[PDB]
Order: C-alpha cells, then sequence, then structure tokens
C-alpha cells in the first residue's frame, strides 16, 4: 500500500556480507523469531537468484527474558541513496542534550506497519545458519520496513508525524526525537511524571494499529566533561616536573599561549628522579599562567555536520575509561570520562563495549549521528566478543589502535 | 499416470547490459557430429534439450569427448562464456561440515537421486542463452540447433539451483522426523538415525515415496556405498572419523612444488594429528615462487620434518560431537611463534585438533599469540559445535590478571583454567609505576647524521656516570634504542631512565618479549636481569635537565 521506490547509489550493487558465526542459542532464538515473522507476513523465503546478504545476530536488552533480532546493516546503508525526495532532512534538535531526562523508546516495531518496495526487497536479504553448516541456511528477505535499515525512519516519517501530533499539540515543551529505531523523549519534568509522560506517549504508538515498554532513562544536563587541570602541589620531584612539562607540552598543541621555559629550566643538572626541587618564582608564574589558559575554551572549535565525528577511548585501569569526540585533531567537541562498573570487572572487553554504546548515544543526542571509533583493541579480539555485549539496536563503524597512545597519561 | 508435483524453476537473469554469449561452433569430424546427433537425438527425447528455430542469435560451443580407452561419446557443451554473463547466486552448500561437529549414528544409508540431478527445469526466459550448434555433415545443410529445458552441466547456475530445488523437496521431510539426519551432494542422499534398524529401514522406505511425489525414483537394488565413506578429504565411519591417508614421500632432493605438497598434506594432517608442526618447512617457501626449484632443507627443516613423520607413523581417528557434554579446549606453546590444539569431551579422545602460528609483526609476547590463538579457537568452535569450549592453558591465572590489568589495550579471553604443562607462558619483565627511590637515574639520548649514517647514544646520571658510544651506519631510532641499552647494560638492579624517544616508549609500552630487531631483543634480555625499572619520557628540546646535557653530548 503507497510503496515508496528506493534505489540503491548509482554504480553499487547490493551488499553481499558474510554472516559470522552464532551461537546455538543466537541460532535457536533468531529461528523462533523468524518462524512468527515469516507467518505475519513480514519476511518471506527466497531463493538461490538472490546472492545478497547482510548479518544477523540476536541480542538481550537490559533486563528482559527475550530475545531482540538485530540485522547489521552497515552495508546496505552506506550502499543505499540519501533521501533528499520529499524531506530535506531534520533539523537536529539543540535543546534534547539540554533536558533534564531523556528516555529512550524502542519504536522499530512501528515499522513493520509499512510494505518495503517490491524492486528493493532482495537487497535485505539474511541468512540464519545452522551449526556445522549441517543445514541448508535458511534464507529471508523483508517484505516491510526493516528495524536498523536507514530508510525505514524516513520512509515511515510522515506517519511518525501523524501518530505523535496529538500527544505534541498537548506536550510543547517536551522534545522528541527520531534515530533509527530509537525515539529519544526529553523533559525538565519531575521523574515520577516523567514515566507518566513516556507512558502516554506509549499509549498513542500501543492504541494505534498493532520491547515498547522497555525505556532508557537518561539524564544529558548532568553530562560532564573533562578539562585540562594541572596538579596542586606543596613540593615536586623532579619526575612530577618532568609530567607536568609533558602534559603542558602536549597542551600547548591544543592552547597556543602555553609555555614551558621556566618550569623546563627546574630541573638543572641531572638529578636523581625522586629529589624534591622547589619552584622558583617564574616557574610558579609561568605554572600560575598556564592553569588560567588551560580554564578557557579551545580557539576555533565548531561542529560541521558535513564532516565525520571520530571518537577515541583510553583504558585508564580499575574500570575507568576516558574518550574524546572530534572532528579534527586538538579540537576536541566533547571529552568524558566513565569510572564505573555494571558488572564487567573482570572483562575488559565487555567495559569498552558498554563505553562505545555509551558514548554513540551521547553522539546521537548532540549531533543527530554516530561517530567513527579509534578502539585500543585487537581487532581479533574485539571482532570475537562485542556482539555478546551489545544491547543497542544500531551499530557505529569502528577501526583499530595498534600502538599505545603517549597522550592516554594526560587524560589521566 | 500418478499426477507429480513440478519443480517450480527458478527465474534467471544476465548481469546488467550483459547480452547472451555468441561464440562461433568449432567444425568437428564425421564421427563426433555422427555422435553428437545421437546423443542430442536421446536428450531430446526424454526432454533435457528441444530443437530452436533460426531466430535465436546466440550459441554456445559444444564438444565430443571420450571415456576412458573405449569406443562411446559423450557430449560436452562449453559455457564459459555464458557464465562470465549470468547473474551471481547463493549456493546452500558452501562452507561443508567439519566432521568433528557431526553425531555418532547407528546407521547411514545411501540413496541414489542421480535421475534428479539432470531433471530439474530451467527457467523458461533463460532457456534461449543455453543454444548450441551441432555442426552438419560437410557443412552442407544447417546444423542442427537445441537449446536446454534443464540445468545443464557446466553452467554457473546449476549448482546452487539444484541445491535449492532439493532442499525444498527434502525440507517437509526432515521437519517431520527429528529423528533422522540428511545429507545431499550430487547423486548421493545420505540418512543417518540411531533408531532400531526396523524403523531405519522404514524411514527410508518413507523418504523414497515421499520423492516420488516429485517423480524422482530411487533404484530398489541397494546402494553400493556403506560407511566408511571417502568425503571431503575425510574418512567417516559410524563412531569415529578421520582423514585421508597422509603419507610423507621420502626424497633426496626436495623442489618447491614438492615443499608446497608436503605443508598441504601437514595442514591437512593437523587437524586430527596432535602436535604437527609447519614453520620451518613454510619457511622455505618464502618468497621464490620458481615451482621447479631445487631447495636444500635446512637442519632444522629436517628436524621438523622427522618430527612429523612419528606424529604420522599410525592412524588416529577423531571421535564424534556428544551435545550433553562440555568442550574442552587445550593448548600448548610449540616455539618460534607456534601453537597447537586439541578439542575433546572424554579424556584422551579428541574430537579434533590444530595448530595457530604467530602473526608476522616487528615485536610480539607469548601472552598476545596465546590470546589470539584462544580467539581463533574460540571461532572455529562457534561454527563447528556453536558454543565456546572451556580452555586449559599454560599461564597462571595471577600472570593472567598482571597481564590484562596492566596493558593498555582492553583484553579478554574466557572460561578458562591452567594447565601445569611446560613450557608455561610468562611475564618475562613487568615496568614500575612510579620512580624508584635509591635508584640511579639515567638520562639517555641518542642521535644520527641521516646523511652520513654516524651517530651516537649514551646516557649521564644523577651520579655523575656518564658514557657516549660511537656508532655508524645508524639511524635516529636505532640511537634512541641503543641509549636505553647502554644504561641498562651499565646500571644496577634497579634503575630509573628518562628517555625523550616516542619510539622506543611505543615498542616498549607494548611489552615484546621477542622482536625481528636485534638491538630490541637486547633490551628485552637486559631488562629480564632487572629487580626493578621505571621508564620515564619526556619531550625533547624543552631544557629538561641530563635531557639537554646527553642530548648536546649525542648530537656533535
Ligand atoms: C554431513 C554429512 C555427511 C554425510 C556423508 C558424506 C559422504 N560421503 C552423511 C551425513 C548424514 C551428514 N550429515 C550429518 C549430520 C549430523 N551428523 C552426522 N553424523 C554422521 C555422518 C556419517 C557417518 C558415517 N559413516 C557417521 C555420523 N552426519
Ligand atoms: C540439498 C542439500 O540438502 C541437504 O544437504 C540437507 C541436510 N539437511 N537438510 C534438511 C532439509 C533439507 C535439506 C537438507
Amino acid at each position: 500500500i503507497e510503496t515508496v521506490p528506493v534505489k540503491l547509489k548509482p554504480g553499487m550493487d547490493g551488499p553481499k556480507v558474510k554472516q559470522w558465526p552464532l551461537t546455538e542459542e543466537k541460532i535457536k532464538a533468531l529461528v523462533e523469531i523468524c518462524t512468527e515473522m515469516e507467518k505475519e507476513g513480514k519476511i518471506s523465503k527466497i531463493g538461490p537468484e538472490n546472492p545478497y546478504n547482510t548479518p544477523v545476530f540476536a541480542i538481550k536488552k537490559k533486563d528482559s527474558t527475550k530475545w531482540r533480532k538485530l540485522v547489521d546493516f552497515r552495508e546496505l546503508n552506506k550502499r543505499t541513496q540519501d533521501f533528499w525526495e520529499v524531506q530535506l532532512g531534520i533539523p537536529h534538535p539543540a535543546g534534547l542534550k539540554k533536558k533534564k531526562s531523556v528516555t529512550v523508546l524502542d519504536v522499530g516495531d512501528a515499522y513493520f506497519s509499512v510494505p518495503l518496495d517490491e524492486d528493493f526487497r532482495k537487497y535485505t536479504a539474511f541468512t540464519i545458519p545452522s551449526i556445522n553448516n549441517e543445514t541448508p541456511g535458511i534464507r529471508y528477505q523483508y517484505n516491510v520496513l526493516p528495524q536498523g535499515w536507514k530508510g525505514s525512519p524516513a520512509i515511515f516519517q510522515s506517519s511518525m508525524t501523524k501518530i505523535l501530533e496529538p500527544f505534541k499539540k498537548q506536550n510543547p515543551d517536551i522534545v522528541i526525537y527520531q534515530y533509527m529505531d530509537d525515539l529519544y523523549v526529553g523533559s525538565d519534568l519531575e521523574i515520577g511524571q516523567h514515566r507518566t509522560k513516556i507512558e502516554e506517549l506509549r499509549q498513542h504508538l500501543l492504541r494505534w494499529g498493532l520491547f515498547l515498554w522497555m525505556g532508557y532513562e537518561l539524564h544529558p544536563d548532568k553530562w560532564t566533561v573533562q578539562p585540562i587541570v594541572l596538579p596542586e602541589k606543596d613540593s615536586w620531584t623532579v619526575n612530577d616536573i618532568q609530567k607536568l612539562v609533558g602534559k603542558l607540552n602536549w597542551a600547548s598543541q591544543i592552547y597556543p599561549g602555553i609555555k614551558v621555559r621556566q618550569l623546563s629550566k627546574l630541573l638543572r643538572g641531572t638529578k636523581a628522579l625522586t629529589e624534591v626541587i622547589p619552584l622558583t618564582e617564574e616557574a610558579e608564574l609561568e605554572l600560575a599562567e598556564n592553569r588560567e589558559i588551560l580554564k578557557e575554551p579551545v580557539h576555533g572549535v565548531y561542529y560541521d555536520p558535513s564532516k565525520d565525528l571520530i571518537a577515541e577511548i583510553q583504558k585508564q585501569g580499575q574500570g575507568q575509561w576516558t574518550y574524546q569526540i572530534y572532528q579534527e585533531p586538538f579540537k576536541n567537541l566533547k571529552t568524558g570520562k566513565y569510572a564505573r562498573m555494571r558488572g564487567a570487572h573482570t572483562n575488559d572487553v565487555k567495559q569498552l563495549t558498554e563505553a562505545v554504546q555509551k558514548i554513540t548515544t551521547e553522539s546521537i543526542v548532540i549531533w543527530g549521528k554516530t561517530p567513527k571509533f579509534k578502539l585500543p583493541i585487537q581487532k581479533e579480539t574485539w571482532e570475537t566478543w562485542w556482539t555478546e555485549y551489545w544491547q543497542a539496536t544500531w551499530i557505529p563503524e569502528w577501526e583499530f589502535v595498534n600502538t599505545p597512545p603517549l597522550v592516554k597519561l594526560w587524560y589521566q | 499416470m500418478v499426477p507429480i508435483s513440478p519443480i517450480e524453476t527458478v527465474p534467471v537473469k544476465l548481469k546488467p547490459g550483459m547480452d547472451g554469449p555468441k561464440v562461433k561452433q568449432w567444425p568437428l569430424t564425421e564421427e563426433k557430429i555422427k555422435a553428437l546427433v545421437e546423443i542430442c537425438t536421446e536428450m531430446e527425447k526424454e526432454g533435457k534439450i528441444s530443437k530452436i528455430g533460426p531466430e535465436n542469435p546466440y550459441n554456445t560451443p559444444v564438444f565430443a569427448i571420450k571415456k576412458k580407452d573405449s569406443t562411446k561419446w559423450r557430449k560436452l557443451v562449453d559455457f564459459r562464456e555464458l557464465n562470465k554473463r549470468t547473474q551471481d547466486f547463493w549456493e546452500v552448500q558452501l562452507g561443508i561440515p567439519h566432521p568433528a561437529g557431526l553425531k555418532k549414528k547407528k546407521s547411514v544409508t545411501v540413496l541414489d537421486v542421480g535421475d534428479a540431478y539432470f531433471s530439474v527445469p530451467l527457467d523458461e526466459d533463460f532457456r534461449k542463452y543455453t543454444a548450441f550448434t551441432i555442426p552438419s555433415i560437410n557443412n552442407e545443410t544447417p546444423g542442427i540447433r537445441y537449446q536446454y529445458n534443464v540445468l545443464p552441466q557446466g553452467w554457473k547456475g546449476s549448482p546452487a539451483i539444484f541445491q535449492s530445488s532439493m532442499t525444498k523437496i527434502l525440507e517437509p521431510f526432515a521437519a517431520q522426523n527429528p529423528d533422522i539426519v540428511i545429507y545431499q551432494y550430487m547423486d548421493d542422499l545420505y540418512v543417518g538415525s540411531d533408531l532400531e534398524i526396523g524403523q531405519h529401514r522404514t524411514k527410508i522406505e518413507e523418504l523414497r515415496q515421499h520423492l516420488l511425489r516429485w517423480g524422482l525414483t530411487t533404484p530398489d537394488k541397494k546402494h553400493q556405498k556403506e560407511p566408511p565413506f571417502l568425503w571431503m578429504g575425510y574418512e567417516l565411519h559410524p563412531d569415529k572419523w578421520t582423514v585421508q591417508p597422509i603419507v610423507l614421500p621420502e626424497k633426496d632432493s626436495w623442489t618447491v612444488n614438492d615443499i608446497q605438497k608436503l605443508v598441504g598434506k601437514l595442514n591437512w594432517a593437523s587437524q586430527i594429528y596432535p602436535g604437527i608442526k609447519v614453520r620451518q618447512l613454510s619457511k622455505l617457501l618464502r618468497g621464490t615462487k620458481a615451482l621447479t626449484e631445487v631447495i636444500p632443507l635446512t637442519e632444522e627443516a629436517e628436524l621438523e620434518l622427522a618430527e612429523n613423520r612419528e606424529i604420522l607413523k599410525e592412524p588416529v581417528h577423531g571421535v564424534y560431537y556428544d551435545p550433553s557434554k562440555d568442550l574442552i579446549a587445550e593448548i600448548q606453546k610449540q616455539g618460534q611463534g607456534q601453537w597447537t590444539y586439541q578439542i575433546y569431551q572424554e579424556p584422551f579422545k579428541n574430537l579434533k585438533t590444530g595448530k595457530y602460528a604467530r602473526m608476522r609483526g616487528a615485536h610480539t609476547n607469548d601472552v598476545k599469540q596465546l590470546t589470539e590463538a584462544v580467539q581463533k579457537i574460540t571461532t572455529e568452535s562457534i561454527v563447528i559445535w556453536g558454543k565456546t569450549p572451556k580452555f586449559k592453558l599454560p599461564i597462571q591465572k595471577e600472570t593472567w590478571e598482571t597481564w590484562w590489568t596492566e596493558y593498555w589495550q582492553a583484553t579478554w579471553i574466557p572460561e578458562w583454567e591452567f594447565v601445569n604443562t611446560p613450557p608455561l607462558v610468562k611475564l618475562w619483565y613487568q615496568l614500575e609505576k612510579e620512580p624508584i627511590v635509591g635508584a640511579e637515574t639515567f638520562y639517555v639520548d641518542g642521535a644520527a647524521n641521516r646523511e652520513t649514517k654516524l651517530g651516537k647514544a649514551g646516557y649521564v646520571t644523577n651520579k655523575g656516570r656518564q658514557k657516549v658510544v660511537p656508532l655508524t651506519n645508524t639511524t635516529n631510532q636505532k640511537t634512541e634504542l641503543q641509549a636505553i641499552y647502554l644504561a641498562l647494560q651499565d646500571s644496577g638492579l634497579e634503575v630509573n631512565i628518562v628517555t625523550d624517544s616516542q619510539y622506543a616508549l611505543g615498542i616498549i609500552q607494548a611489552q615484546p618479549d621477542k622482536s625481528e630487531s636485534e638491538l630490541v631483543n637486547q633490551i628485552i634480555e637486559q631488562l629480564i636481569k632487572k629487580e626493578k625499572v621505571y621508564l620515564a619520557w619526556v619531550p625533547a628540546h624543552k631544557g629538561i635537565g641530563g635531557n639537554e646535557q646527553v642530548d648536546k653530548l649525542v648530537s656533535a
């Protein structure tokens, strides 16, 4: 009914992406889920004349007994046309990040109400593998807007608008933002009735047609940043001064006015690393001038919607992780630190996977897009484990860092 | 007649912008022509091909070849051109099962489905592209033109479409008979089960009746194939599996091609025979690529070869998978970046074995390699069994804990226990987190002239100890490492070292226990002898005491 024509971008074929190995429990889950989707008309079995593939796996969101199918559409998304057709795109709301509470809803099930263009369905092909390839993999494609595909929120947008219209007119101060399968709803209300307002929202979706009941509570107004701070000490060792001059040298790339000359003079001669050195007056003045410089914002920092966001992460030890989001080197758009647990105390890779998810969430809230990650992990280790910890319905792009950054110690 | 269910055709297209083949038919001898006409007349009467009119523009060449040293002929249609122009397909069978993931079976029966193999209909709209021409006797009449109504042998889409069609037919049978397994390859259909023999035979008769729904007839005379089966380089038996015989040739002289074949056999053998090593043999294959060249075997390659011969002296078999039991994976370090592993359920009976080799890299260490081996085995295990094995690893729990908590990267290995089975993986050194009180402090530097390759490396200390060494044929990076080496060599058991070298810090922060670099190896050997080492970095050219003084010394 009223199918929107969709195309790949010029000169591109559909995705052929290998299905990665799935555990028995994930395969069983996916067989059950897909058997039901097939009965409901959402997917159909396909024949050998469809060469395309996109990987699929299954996740369990936070505190739930049910598996959720997750298709990794990253390749299809790159290869799918940008949508200029009717809408020129929404300006990203700048007020969302200022709200006291933002709840995240998974609305993706609504997409299944819209048929997918018959000519484009083949590009949604996916396979449920069998253990040890003992039986033929089960091959399906979508008949309707799939969750995880960038085209789905685009094509459904005129429907979502009508759905939320009474809630928006009734609650003009509440910010609603849609990214992929997620709806982000912010408000300044007391948490008890914020929760009522979102539940009021759920009903509009629940009443219309047909994991929605879930919600993920954020408080972005309390989100912090990490300015460059220098130690305040009564006695400085040679080693302390060396680390200070190192950190200032690094900072001077970000802040031009930074000077190390007087501090660098302090160590004069070759002294024991642990020896205490009294600061000269010139050294104290310089340090003071440097502190004041570091209280000001970085010069010439601006977000460009046309450039990728890059996120770097450092493992600081004891469950602590620092990160920076930028576009251009030394102009950081956001920095942050997670000192936290949420299980994972004996698992580094789980911690990193949770950090990646938290950073991507912040990115979506602030800029409305996901960044490209530089991960401090060996590719094979990440690729083996990340799907075990993944609770998000989207997936960002990543690359791997194999050389230890010297700058880790300065974000500590 | 008994109505039969038609096989639904798969719609097929040429690649975008491509037309069908038009390829000249080469002349044939009068004999070949008579043979092809007969062959095609038979094929045509059973409906496999049909005569076509002059209007079809397409052509694919046809040949007449022979069976083995005798009188009979076979038709070969060369589809190379049509294949280039045909769309890609999804093949159900690719990524074959590993025997180690199979389940033991009391009975395995084989059925002959060769008549289905040649009977699957081809999409009506695509048939025209399959056109071929038997040349006329003497070229005095139009050649006889035919096209295919069924999947042709040699055509790009035949295997995928045959597999998909057979799958669709078998699916309801398999689904409603969870007590059997089925596998189909070419003209054979295999059915295994644990059923009482009476029940098993009944199942086979039911399958035969099922297949009859599509008109596929299975010869009543029973199959001459029974276990053990030779399949895909393996031997499958009802209760055990192995690789087909591996016999290592004797020769006084070895050739590139001979060595490649040897390594190939050894790699194949390594999935069952524990402890197979290819390092020194694959080493002889480096960067040559002239297949007739004779390479003298190193003493190391000879040792490896003899070690392999002993491993291969008598047959070894794997058992099959029991889903009711835990999978255990045990790994051993073999030296030279080589690792070996066994996967088992009950002690002393392996499901399979295998090996892992260290990645190409400038610097490395045993803990990283063991971690890599674990992730590889983990991924293989997910493929074969759908679950991660519990690991038995030659590294102490305390060693692992010290490693991962201090390593600059996130790292993880899944549930595992220490097995004390030398050689053990250990940390050969760990650097201090804070400067050492009472330890001498060495400020090191090195520099080289990029033109002449002359350089200097050295240190100065808080005790007034100093050294500068002149160096030739060196680089700034090498001099920076040489300076750290000198400080290690000349200091006591506890030492603080201050360097400006980001290059050296990056190497040392990677924690190598072994290097392609001679100098890094010497540094590692010295670190191993220390009780405590603190390594401090400072930026160059900043006026940092002991750093200039040594920087100035080493510059000129
Ligand atoms: C992959 C496969 C190849 C062949 C046959 C290929 C050929 N030629 C026969 C069968 C039935 C299967 N499929 C499965 C599936 C699950 N367990 C098993 N176990 C199993 C198979 C054969 C023997 C024996 N002998 C024992 C156990 N086979
Ligand atoms: C055509 C190839 O079919 C199979 O090998 C096969 C193995 N299990 N199985 C179950 C249903 C259908 C086909 C199969």
